[PDB]
């Protein structure tokens, strides 16, 4: 699901700092 | 002035780095439609669109994390981030639900406090006060349903309504 892959990725980059 | 795909995780940010209130996330709820061969109706679904989570027992914790980890491949995990987590699962007919309701009658639902999410009887305001939510907000535009939650109790301010125009789709 691309709109959730999308949103998942910048969710975990961003959960790391 | 006329918003597309491209933009809208830029102006979801926009929204709640903006905003002189305190907002955890925001999410837009997409529209698509789900045909139905046994009724040859194509009903309008709202879907995850995409969004932005601004923030603030060690079984569940646990899980969690193996969650985390598992989504990294394909500490804490606090209850909102993973209201916003769960949430990008979950979808809805038109007229059903919070984003639901939204969309179909073009609305504004502002549930501030716990009780007017736990009184409304809907089930994803439930879902989002269990997790600690306190107001929820849904918005519908043009295109969808802009959602926004807070762990605070936030009165409808016109200052948010006035950046919500700037930054979505309306008729």
């Amino acid at each position: 699901p691309i709109a959730r892959r999308k949103s998942l990725q910048r969710f975990l980059e961003k959960r790391k700092e | 002035p006329q918003f597309n795909e491209d933009t809208l995780q830029q102006r979801l940010q926009a929204l709640i780095e903006s905003a002189g209130e305190n907002w955890t996330y925001a999410i837009f709820w997409q529209i698509s439609h789900d045909f139905d061969s046994s009724t040859g109706d194509n009903t309008v679904i709202l879907g995850w669109g995409d969004g932005y989570y601004k923030g603030e027992n060690t079984a569940e914790q646990e899980h969690r994390k193996r969650v985390i980890r598992e989504l990294n491949s394909l500490e804490e995990v606090t209850d909102t981030e993973w209201f916003f987590l769960v949430s990008m699962t979950q979808s809805f007919v038109n007229g059903v639900g919070l984003p639901g309701e939204s969309f179909l009658n073009s609305r504004v639902i502002w549930l501030s406090g716990s009780g007017a999410l736990t009184g409304s009887g809907c089930e994803r305001a439930g879902q989002g006060q269990i997790y600690g939510l306190k107001t929820m907000v849904c918005i519908a535009t043009q295109n969808g349903v802009v959602e926004l939650g807070s762990s605070e109790v936030i009165s409808q301010s016109s200052d948010l309504m006035h950046k919500v125009n700037n930054l979505f789709n309306f008729n």
